[PDB]
C-alpha cells in the first residue's frame, strides 16, 4: 500500500521538506537513506512513504515541485536533501508570481506534463498504490494553482486512488500579498471536488499558537513549520506504523467524510507546548488534544458539531485509562457530536512516541465549525471582488470574472451545507 | 462419516479460525506438524475428527477449511504461524486491496473479482469428500469483506451446493472493538442477502465477549487474541459434537432440526461457563447446578439480553467434563422453580442436553484456566432479538441524513438496497414479535 | 457531572425530579434522544429496554421495571395471583376476580355466580378494564363489555363519619435496583362524599380510627398493606429484577386499597405510573432522588423498608 | 419430568428431557451474475461522467 507524496510551491516544499526530516527520524532513516533504528516497528510499514533501493537504502516516494528554483535549491542543500530522488525534482524557472491562475492555467501548464511523467514512474512500481498526498498552500500561485491542477490530472490519470492533501490556508496575520483570499476561493472549489481528505492548516491559527501558547513574540515560518511537521507525523502515524484503525487512506475516508463535499478536517496536536521535561498524564492529553488552542484551524469547535472525530494516541501508556478518558470527553460533552451518526469518535494508540516526547496525541476532526474558516476566505474574498480590485493580474492571463463569481458561489454553498447539518 | 467444510472470510473470520483449528489440534491430539499420533488409521479415516479433517499417505490431518481475505497481511501471519505446515497453500486465497470496510465494496467491486477462484478452491475440497454435510462460515459484520463478500459466497453456495446446509459464525459489531462506523450499515446489508442462504447462524456480541474477558478472566484492555481464544471455546462445544463420537447433534442437519423451527428465526443464543482467570491461585470448581444455572445469567451470554422477557423455541446443554445425567435433571428441576422459561405454546418445554466426558481444552499459556467440567448452552430465545433493534436503530439514525451513502453507490449499489435491507430487518423484528408475544 | 433524558413529558411526579436533579448543580438533562445518558426517565409505553445498559462507560439506569405491568395491568394482575403459586387461591385480600373476553373465565365466571346465586348471599359484582358497570345480573355486565376484568364488589365497605362515606387508601412504593421495598410513610384517602379535595391524609384518618375504633393506622391496616405489597413485588421479583443486567431498573408504584367494615384490607389494583398528592409532591419526590437516583449516581427517612 | 432416547458411549452420553407437553427459491447463478454486472456497468456509468466533467 504505497503512498505518492507531491509538495508543491514554495511553502508546500518547506513544509514538505520538514514533514520527510520528522518521518525520516522517527523510521531511524538518516540523511543518507541508510536505516540505522533498534526496532522492527520502524520497518514494518517503511514502505508506504519510502521506496527500497539498490543498497538496502531507502529513498522518499516524493516528488518536488514548483515554478521557481529557489525553495527546491533550498531543499536540495537542506539538512535532509541529499535523500530526495534527483530526478523527482520536477521545476520551471518563471515562477507565478502569487497568482492562481499563472499556476493554473499559464506557467503551470507548460510544466504540469514533466510532473505527471515522474508521478507515472513513482505509480507504475508500486504493488498496491494507495493513493497520493499534495503539501502545498492556497494562497499563493504555484501550490495554489499549479497544486489544484495536478491534482485535476492526477483524478483523471488514477479515479480509483484516494486523494490527500494538506492545505495551509491565507490569513492576514501571516500574509504575503493581498491577493491570497482570491488563490484560495479558486482552490477551494478544486479541493471540495477533487479531493477525498483534505487537513486545514490555518496560519491564523499556527500564528496564534507560536505567540500565545509557545510564548514566541516574533514567529517565522519556521516556526510555523514546526507545528505542521508535528502535526503532519501525527495525522500519519496510523499510516505509517502497524494497526488496525484508519490504517490507510481509503479506510480513513470511509470513516471520517460521511458527505463527499465535506471532507475538511480541523487537525489538533498535544502537548502543544513543543519548541517540556515532565511528560502529561492521559487525562491531560485528552483535554488538551480537544481544545481549541491545539487546533490548527483556527475555528471554535463549540460553534459547531463533529461530524466524525480521529484520535491517536502516541507513546506507552494505559490503553484503559485512554478508553476511558476518551469516552469521559464524549460523555460529558455529547451535546457538540451529531447523534445521528453513532459512535463517530475512534482512538488509535502507537507505541513509538515522536521525537523529543515521551507521550502525545493527534486530533482529526470535521467539525461544522470549519465553515468558519470558509466563511473568513469568503469575507476578505468578495471584500475585494465586489470592487473588482486586483482582477487584473488575473483577466491578463485568460480568466474571466465569470470564474471568480462561480468560485464564490461554490464556497458559499459549502458554508450553506456545512451550516445545514450543523442544525440537523 | 460426512464431512465438514470450514469457510474463514476477512480478518475475522480468518483470525478467529486459526484460533479455533488451533484448539481442534490440541482436543484431537494433532502436532503442528499435521501428525497425529493416537491415529492408527493411517492416510485414510472414515472417524468422526475426519469430517474436520483430510489424511495424506504420510500421515498429515488438513483440515477442510479455506481461508480467504481481500488482504494479504492476515492470512500471511497464518503462512508463517505455527500451524503453517497444517495448510496448505491452496487453502489460503488472499487480495491485493481489501474492501475498506465497505459491502458494497467487497460484495460487487472486489468480490466480483475473487469470487469463481474461491468457488474453485471450495470444489477442490468438495470433491475431496465422499459424503459432504455442508459449510461452517466464519466471518463478521462490520468487516466490508466479512459483510460484503460473505453474502456474495453463501448466494453462489445455494446455487453450487443447493442441497448442503450452511451455518454462520457471526461476529457483531461492538463499538469497544469497532473499526469502522458505517458496521451497522454493513450488518443489515449482509443480513438482508445472507438471511435466505444461512441455515442456522451464531452471532457473537464483541461487547458480551469484551465484558466477559474484563469481569471473569481480569483483562483491563482484552485484545483479539483474548476474544478469539474465548470464542474457540464456544466454537469447539458448538461443534463438538460432530467431531466426536456421540448422539446429539451429529451432522449440520440437526443443528435446523433441534434449534431453528422457523427458518428466518435461525439466530439460537449462546451461553457459556464457567470462565475461570488461569491467574487465580485457587478456584473452587463450579458442580453441575452451579454452571447450568450461569447458562441463564445474562452476563454469560455471547449476546447480552434477557430473555426472561421473551420465549424459548429450543434449548440445547452441551457439557464437556464430569457430568452425568442424573446431575443435570436435578439441576434442571431446581432451576424451573427458581427462574422464568416460558416456551412457545406449540413447542414443549424440555432441554435436549449433550455430554462429552473429555473436559474442555485450554490453550497452554492461554487466559482461561482448566475446568472439570464446562457446559455451553444454545436457547432460541426470542430475546435474541434485541440485537437487531439495537442495530437497526444506529442504521436508521444515519440513513435518515443518508450519511456514508455515498460511498456505496459509488462502488455500484444502489440506495434502493438500503431500503430492502432495512425493510427484511421490519420483518425480522416482527416475527420475533408475534413469536414473542 | 451526570446526565439524563426525559421521555415522558406527561409525567407530573418526574417532572419535578428532573427539576431536583437539575437544582443540584450535578445533573445535565440532555437531548430526549441523546445516547450518552446515565439517568432515563423512560416514556410509559414502549420503553426501549433492549436499548439500554449498550454504551461503555456509562452505568445507565431506568425509572422503570420490565415486566412489571403483569402487576399493573387488571386482567393480568388477575392471572398472576391466580396462577403464581406463592399467591394462588390462598391470598385472601384479593377480590374474587375473572378475565372475560369480549367475544376467558366467562364459564367459570357463571360457576361461582350461580353459588351465590343459589344462595342467600350478596352477588353484586363490578366490571371494569385497563367505563364501568355495577350490577347484579351478570347479564347487565356482560353486555357491557361487549378484554375486562370482572371482580366480586364490596358491598360491605368501611364507612367513614360523619357522612357515612366510602373511601380508598393509596400508598406509594418504590423500588430501587437492589430491590429494596420502600413503602412511603405518608399516604392518602380518597374519599366519596356521597353517603353510599376529598384527601384524607394518615394523621387525620389515624386519629379517627383511635376516636371512633379505638384502635390505629398501623395495627388495623397498615399491617395487611404492608404485607400485600412486599407479597405482590416478591412474587414478581425473579421476572424483573436487574440484579446481574447491564442496566439497572427502579419503579414508583400506586397500590389502591379497599378496607371493609371488619377492619380488612383489600387490593383493588396496581399502578406503574402513579400521580402524588399536591400536598406530597415534593417530599416523595426528594425521596426518589435521594433513594433511587443518588444511590446510583452519589453527589459531592420518610420511607418504611419492608425487609425480605 | 421425562427422560427419552437415552443414548451412551465411551465418549459420553446424550438425552432429552421435557418438563411439560406443548399447550398447543433461490436465485440462480444468470441473476446473480446479472445483478453483480448490473453494479459494474453503474460504475463504469458514473466513471465515464466523472472523465467527462473532467475532459470540459
Ligand atoms: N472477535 C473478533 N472480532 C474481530 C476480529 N477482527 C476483527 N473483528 C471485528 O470485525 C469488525 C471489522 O471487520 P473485519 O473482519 O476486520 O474486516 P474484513 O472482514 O477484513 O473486511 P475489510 O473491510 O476489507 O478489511 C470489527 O467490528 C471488529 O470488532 C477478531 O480477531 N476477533
Ligand atoms: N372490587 C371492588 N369492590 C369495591 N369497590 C371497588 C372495587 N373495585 C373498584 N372499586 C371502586 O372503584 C373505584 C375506582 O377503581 P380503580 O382503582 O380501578 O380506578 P382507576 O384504576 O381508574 C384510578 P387509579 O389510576 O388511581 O387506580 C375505587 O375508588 C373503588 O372504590
Ligand atoms: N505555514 C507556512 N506557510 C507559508 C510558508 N511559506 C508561505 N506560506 C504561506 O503561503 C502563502 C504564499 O504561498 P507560497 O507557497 O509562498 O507561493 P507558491 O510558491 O506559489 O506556492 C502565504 O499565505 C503564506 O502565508 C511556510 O513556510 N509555512
Ligand atoms: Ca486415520
Ligand atoms: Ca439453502
Ligand atoms: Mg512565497
Ligand atoms: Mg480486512
Ligand atoms: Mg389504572
Amino acid at each position: 500500500r504505497e503512498i505518492v507524496h507531491i509538495q508543491a510551491g514554495q511553502c508546500g516544499n518547506q513544509i514538505g521538506a520538514k514533514f520527510w526530516e520528522v518521518i525520516s527520524d522517527e523510521h531511524g532513516i538518516d540523511p543518507t537513506g541508510s536505516y540505522h533504528g533498534d526496532s522492527d516497528l520502524q520497518l514494518e510499514r517503511i514502505n508506504v512513504y519510502y521506496n527500497e533501493a539498490t543498497g538496502n537504502k531507502y529513498v522518499p516516494r516524493a516528488i518536488l515541485v514548483d515554478l521557481e528554483p529557489g525553495t527546491m535549491d533550498s531543499v536540495r542543500s537542506g539538512p535532509f536533501g541529499q535523500i530526495f530522488r534527483p530526478d523527482n525534482f520536477v521545476f520551471g524557472q518563471s515562477g507565478a508570481g502569487n497568482n492562481w491562475a499563472k499556476g493554473h492555467y499559464t506557467e503551470g501548464a507548460e510544466l504540469v506534463d514533466s510532473v505527471l511523467d515522474v508521478v507515472r514512474k513513482e505509480s507504475e512500481s508500486c504493488d498496491c498504490l494507495q493513493g497520493f498526498q499534495l503539501t502545498h498552500s492556497l494562497g499563493g500561485g504555484t501550490g495554489s494553482g499549479m497544486g489544484t491542477l495536478l491534482i485535476s490530472k492526477i483524478r483523471e490519470e488514477y479515479p480509483d486512488r484516494i486523494m490527500n492533501t494538506f492545505s495551509v490556508m491565507p490569513s492576514p496575520k501571516v500574509s504575503d500579498t493581498v491577493v491570497e483570499p482570491y488563490n484560495a476561493t479558486l482552490s477551494v472549489h478544486q479541493l471540495v471536488e477533487n479531493t477525498d481528505e483534505t487537513y486545514c492548516i490555518d496560519n491564523e491559527a499556527l500564528y496564534d499558537i507560536c505567540f500565545r501558547t509557545l510564548k514566541l513574540t516574533t514567529p517565522t515560518y519556521g516556526d510555523l513549520n514546526h507545528l505542521v511537521s508535528a502535526t503532519m507525523s501525527g495525522v500519519t502515524t496510523c499510516l505509517r506504523f502497524p494497526g488496525q484503525l484508519n490504517a490507510d487512506l481509503r479506510k480513513l475516508a470511509v470513516n471520517m467524510v460521511p458527505f463527499p463535499r465535506l471532507h475538511f478536517f480541523m487537525p489538533g496536536f498535544a502537548p502543544l507546548t513543543s519548541r517540556q521535561y515532565r511528560a502529561l498524564t492521559v487525562p491531560e492529553l485528552t483535554q488538551q488534544m480537544f481544545d481549541s488552542k491545539n487546533m490548527m484551524a483556527a475555528c471554535d469547535p463549540r460553534h459547531g458539531r463533529y461530524l466524525t472525530v480521529a484520535a491517536i494516541f502516541r507513546g506507552r501508556m494505559s490503553m484503559k485509562e485512554v478508553d476511558e478518558q476518551m469516552l469521559n470527553v464524549q460523555n460529558k460533552n455529547s451535546s457538540y457530536f451529531v447523534e445521528w451518526i453513532p459512535n463517530n469518535v475512534k482512538t488509535a494508540v502507537c507505541d513509538i512516541p515522536p521525537r523529543g516526547l515521551k507521550m502525545s496525541a493527534t486530533f482529526i476532526g470535521n467539525s461544522t465549525a470549519i465553515q468558519e474558516l470558509f466563511k473568513r476566505i469568503s469575507e476578505q474574498f468578495t471584500a475585494m471582488f465586489r470592487r473588482k480590485a486586483f482582477l487584473h493580474w488575473y483577466t491578463g492571463e485568460g480568466m474571466d470574472e465569470m470564474e471568480f463569481t462561480e468560485a464564490e458561489s461554490n464556497m458559499n454553498d459549502l458554508v450553506s451545507e456545512y451550516q445545514q447539518y450543523q442544525d440537523a | 462419516m460426512r464431512e465438514c467444510i470450514s469457510i474463514h472470510v476477512g480478518q475475522a473470520g480468518v483470525q478467529i479460525g486459526n484460533a479455533c483449528w488451533e484448539l481442534y489440534c490440541l482436543e484431537h491430539g494433532i502436532q503442528p506438524d499435521g501428525q497425529m499420533p493416537s491415529d492408527k488409521t493411517i492416510g485414510g479415516g472414515d472417524d468422526s475428527f475426519n469430517t474436520f479433517f483430510s489424511e495424506t499417505g504420510a500421515g498429515k490431518h488438513v483440515p477442510r477449511a479455506v481461508f480467504v481475505d481481500l488482504e494479504p497481511t492476515v492470512i500471511d501471519e497464518v503462512r508463517t504461524g505455527t500451524y503453517r505446515q497444517l495448510f496448505h497453500p491452496e487453502q489460503l486465497i488472499t487480495g491485493k486491496e481489501d474492501a475498506a470496510n465497505n459491502y458494497a465494496r467487497g460484495h460487487y467491486t472486489i468480490g466480483k473479482e475473487i469470487i469463481d477462484l474461491v468457488l474453485d478452491r471450495i470444489r477442490k475440497l468438495a470433491d475431496q469428500c465422499t459424503g459432504l454435510q455442508g459449510f461452517l462460515v466464519f466471518h463478521s459484520f462490520g468487516g466490508g469483506t466479512g459483510s460484503g463478500f460473505t453474502s456474495l459466497l453463501m448466494e453462489r453456495l445455494s446455487v453450487d451446493y443447493g442441497k448442503k446446509s450452511k451455518l454462520e459464525f457471526s461476529i457483531y459489531p461492538a463499538p469497544q472493538v469497532s473499526t469502522a462506523v458505517v458496521e451497522p450499515y454493513n450488518s443489515i446489508l449482509t443480513t438482508h442477502t445472507t438471511l435466505e442462504h444461512s441455515d442456522c447462524a451464531f452471532m457473537v456480541d464483541n461487547e458480551a465477549i469484551y465484558d466477559i474477558c474484563r469481569r471473569n478472566l481480569d483483562i483491563e484492555r482484552p485484545t483479539y487474541t483474548n476474544l478469539n481464544r474465548l470464542i474457540s471455546q464456544i466454537v469447539s462445544s458448538i461443534t463438538a459434537s460432530l467431531r466426536f463420537d456421540g448422539a446429539l447433534n451429529v451432522d449440520l442437519t440437526e443443528f435446523q432440526t433441534n434449534l431453528v423451527p422457523y427458518p428466518r428465526i435461525h439466530f439460537p443464543l449462546a451461553t457459556y461457563a464457567p470462565v475461570i482467570s488461569a491467574e487465580k491461585a485457587y478456584h473452587e470448581q463450579l458442580s453441575v447446578a452451579e454452571i447450568t444455572n450461569a447458562c441463564f445469567e445474562p452476563a454469560n451470554q455471547m449476546v447480552k439480553c434477557d430473555p426472561r422477557h421473551g420465549k424459548y423455541m429450543a434449548c440445547c446443554l452441551l457439557y464437556r467434563g464430569d457430568v452425568v445425567p442424573k446431575d443435570v435433571n436435578a439441576a434442571i428441576a431446581t432451576i424451573k422453580t427458581k427462574r422464568s422459561i416460558q416456551f412457545v405454546d406449540w413447542c414443549p418445554t424440555g432441554f435436549k442436553v449433550g455430554i462429552n466426558y473429555q473436559p474442555p481444552t485450554v490453550v497452554p499459556g492461554g487466559d482461561l484456566a482448566k475446568v472439570q467440567r464446562a457446559v455451553c448452552m444454545l436457547s432460541n430465545t426470542t430475546a435474541i432479538a434485541e440485537a437487531w433493534a439495537r442495530l437497526d436503530h444506529k442504521f436508521d439514525l444515519m440513513y435518515a441524513k443518508r450519511a456514508f451513502v455515498h460511498w456505496y453507490v459509488g462502488e455500484g449499489m444502489e440506495e434502493g438496497e438500503f431500503s430492502e435491507a432495512r425493510e427484511d430487518m421490519a420483518a425480522l423484528e416482527k416475527d420475533y414479535e408475534e413469536v414473542g408475544v | 457531572m451526570y446526565t439524563f433524558v426525559v421521555r415522558d413529558e406527561n409525567s407530573s411526579v418526574y417532572a419535578e425530579v428532573s427539576r431536583l436533579l437539575l437544582a443540584t448543580g450535578q445533573w445535565k438533562r440532555l437531548r430526549k434522544d441523546n445516547p450518552r445518558f446515565n439517568l432515563m426517565l423512560g416514556e410509559r409505553n414502549r420503553l426501549p429496554f433492549g436499548r439500554l445498559g449498550h454504551e461503555p462507560g456509562l452505568v445507565q439506569l431506568v425509572n422503570y421495571y420490565r415486566g412489571a405491568d403483569k402487576l399493573c395491568r387488571k386482567a393480568s394482575l388477575v392471572k398472576l395471583i391466580k396462577t403464581s403459586p406463592e399467591l394462588s387461591e390462598s391470598c385472601t385480600w384479593f377480590p374474587e376476580s375473572y378475565v372475560i373476553y369480549p367475544t376467558d373465565e366467562r364459564e367459570v365466571f357463571l360457576a361461582a355466580y350461580n353459588r351465590r346465586r343459589e344462595g342467600r348471599e350478596g352477588n353484586v359484582w363490578i366490571a371494569k378494564s385497563s367505563g364501568i358497570l355495577i350490577s347484579s345480573e351478570a347479564s347487565e355486565l356482560l353486555d357491557f363489555i361487549d378484554v375486562h376484568v370482572i371482580q366480586k364488589y364490596l358491598e360491605k365497605p368501611l364507612l367513614l363519619e360523619p357522612g357515612h362515606r366510602k373511601f380508598d387508601i393509596r400508598s406509594w412504593v418504590l423500588v430501587d435496583h437492589l430491590y429494596n421495598i420502600y413503602l412511603y410513610r405518608e399516604g392518602v384517602l380518597r374519599t366519596s362524599s356521597e353517603p353510599y379535595g376529598n384527601e384524607m391524609f394518615f394523621e387525620e384518618f389515624n386519629q379517627y380510627l383511635m376516636d371512633a375504633l379505638n384502635t390505629t393506622l398501623e395495627n388495623s391496616i397498615l399491617l395487611q398493606i404492608k404485607h400485600i405489597i412486599r407479597s405482590c413485588l416478591m412474587c414478581i421479583e425473579p421476572a424483573i429484577s436487574t440484579k446481574h443486567l447491564h442496566y439497572q431498573s427502579f419503579q414508583l408504584f400506586g397500590f389502591d386499597f379497599m378496607v371493609d367494615e371488619e377492619l380488612k384490607v383489600w387490593l383493588i389494583e396496581v399502578n406503574g405510573a402513579p400521580a402524588c398528592a399536591q400536598k406530597l409532591y415534593a417530599e416523595l419526590c426528594q425521596g426518589i432522588v435521594d433513594v433511587a437516583i443518588s444511590s446510583v449516581f452519589p453527589l459531592a427517612s420518610i420511607f418504611i423498608k419492608l425487609h425480605h | 419430568m421425562e427422560v427419552i432416547e437415552l443414548n451412551k458411549c465411551t465418549s459420553g452420553q446424550s438425552f432429552e428431557v421435557i418438563l411439560k407437553p406443548p399447550s398447543f427459491r433461490d436465485p440462480s447463478l444468470e441473476e446473480i451474475q446479472k445483478k453483480l454486472e448490473a453494479a459494474e456497468e453503474r460504475r463504469k456509468y458514473q466513471e465515464a461522467e466523472l472523465l467527462k466533467h473532467l475532459a470540459e
